[PDB]
């Protein structure tokens, strides 16, 4: 199990970013996913999850309508688009699963 | 954490199990509480001895995974289907969370007769998984999608109680259900919580035997074994000290041992307690149970008599630390720290008296550096 979070970067408020996990050393497509994110100064927050054949999407009330969740079984990466960002979701975003993580990818919206 | 006091029904002879809501709409389920083991699975099929199963046709929400998972226990196995769906805790967790599930339609030695539970929940660690570490554990689901953090605590209060309830704590300590100070000791390894012993007392006796047979394999806590289990060596000792100490296949299980009620035996047995590692590696703590824990009751209140079961077999692979000595302690499965921490429960009490005790510190001079092989 390894995870690699790339996507992030500095983005205005009502903008928009699309996130992305490349996943190695086991098989991506059997496994759920899941984001969390850690704001700072806050307790880390679980943002958006997704079965294993991509058709069941949960998401966190905070980012309900903003953020979808998704993934590309045949290439092993899982996504999260989100738009209308506000300063709010400044965080370390980390895709995860089972106990694992990756190093994370920084979104800083200014 | 409140809503979660009591969230636990069983007793230690039987087990102790978790209510669940699974699917939509939802089906409840009882769910056998294992730190020793880290799947979840429940019945899928009708058995003989459960009331009733999950049954995946009946859920919009469920989703197989296209596989199934072989678990072989030291006793007793099942095969299921593998699958995803949303399942609630009703005393704990307004919310609903998607977790993998495995559905038995096959089973040998699993469910046994006068068991309640229908299905058991793994809350060990990833490391022990069927079929691979890849299949995210449920306890790990709910770290990351309900923001909890990685620690649980139980506390069973079956103490006294016939062989023939409690609190699981998700996400960390709930003070009223102990007082005094938690001992921590590390996890060595992080598959069964296991940790490591240093010495066996029976009546402020030691033992003769090396630190090493205590973690002859392994030393774990495991809230789905019943009994204290010790490797066959071990037990051989335990049950010659025991004996030479109180007044058969008592020891081994093939027969009880009854008195009439005027003929209080609690007395008459001596006191058992293991030595723990602390955190700073030179000083260790104690846990004690009292001979009501190890010398179980059998029938309960009603005739002028009791038979008793003794509550520690022997073992081939692992010390177990199973639910004859959990019902003592608070125990605390502090994942997040790499710890187990242990507190007296003030309901492991009978007519008033405590029927278990932890102290320290005491110094480790003694033993050796470490004694895991």
């Amino acid at each position: 199990v390894q995870l690699q979070e790339s996507g992030g970067g500095l983005v205005q408020p009502g903008g928009s970013l699309r996130l992305s996990c490349a996943a190695s050393g086991f098989t991506f497509s059997s496994a759920i996913m899941t984001w969390v994110r850690q704001a700072p100064g806050k307790g880390r927050e679980w943002v958006s999850t997704i079965g294993s054949d991509g058709s069941i999407t949960t998401y966190a009330d905070s980012v309900k309508g903003r953020f979808t969740i998704s993934r590309d079984n045949a290439r092993n990466t899982l996504y999260l688009q989100m738009n209308s960002l506000k300063p709010e979701d400044t965080a370390v975003y980390y895709c995860t699963s089972a106990g694992r993580r990756g190093p994370g990818t920084q979104v800083t919206v200014s | 954490f409140l809503a979660m006091v009591d969230n636990l029904q069983g007793d230690s002879g039987r087990g102790y199990y978790l209510e669940m809501l699974i699917g939509t709409p939802p089906q409840k389920l009882q769910i056998l509480v294992d730190t020793g083991s880290s799947n979840f699975a429940v019945a899928g099929t009708p058995h003989s001895y459960i009331d009733t199963y999950f049954d995946t046709e009946r859920s919009s929400t469920y989703r197989s995974k296209g596989f199934d998972v072989t678990v072989k226990y030291t006793q007793g196995s099942w095969t299921g289907f593998v699958g995803e769906d949303l399942v609630t805790i009703p005393k704990g967790f307004n919310t609903s969370f998607l977790v993998n599930i495995a559905t038995i339609f096959e089973s040998e030695n699993f469910f046994l007769p006068g068991i309640k539970w229908n299905g058991i929940l793994g809350l060990a660690y990833a490391t022990l998984a069927k079929p691979s570490s890849s299949l995210e554990t449920f306890f790990d689901s709910l770290v990351t999608q309900a923001n909890i953090p990685n620690v649980f605590s139980m506390q069973m209060c079956g103490a006294g109680l016939p062989v023939a309830g409690g609190s699981l704590v998700l996400g960390g300590i709930e003070p009223s259900l102990y007082k005094g100070d938690i001992w921590y000791t590390p996890i060595k390894e992080e598959w069964y919580y296991q940790i490591e012993i240093l010495k066996l007392e029976i009546g402020g006796q030691s033992l003769n035997l090396d630190c090493r047979e205590y973690n002859a394999d392994k030393a774990i806590v495991d809230s789905g074994t019943t009994l204290l289990r010790l490797p066959q060596k071990v037990f051989d000792a335990v049950v010659e000290a025991v004996a030479r100490a109180s007044l058969d296949g008592f020891w081994t299980g093939s027969q009880l041992a009854c008195w009439t009620n005027s003929e209080t035996p609690w007395s008459y047995f001596p006191k058992i307690s293991i030595y723990l590692r602390d955190e700073n590696s030179s000083r260790s703590f104690r846990i004690t149970i009292l001979p009501q824990l190890y010398i179980q009751p059998m029938m309960g209140a009603g005739l002028n008599y009791e038979c008793y079961r003794f509550g520690i077999s022997p073992s081939t692979n692992a010390l177990v630390i199973g639910a004859t000595v959990m019902e003592g302690f608070y125990v605390i499965f502090d994942r997040a720290q790499k710890r187990v921490g242990f507190a007296a429960s003030p309901c492991a009490e009978i007519a008033g008296a405590a029927v278990s005790e932890i102290s320290g510190p005491f110094s480790t001079e003694d033993v050796a550096s470490n004694c895991v092989p």
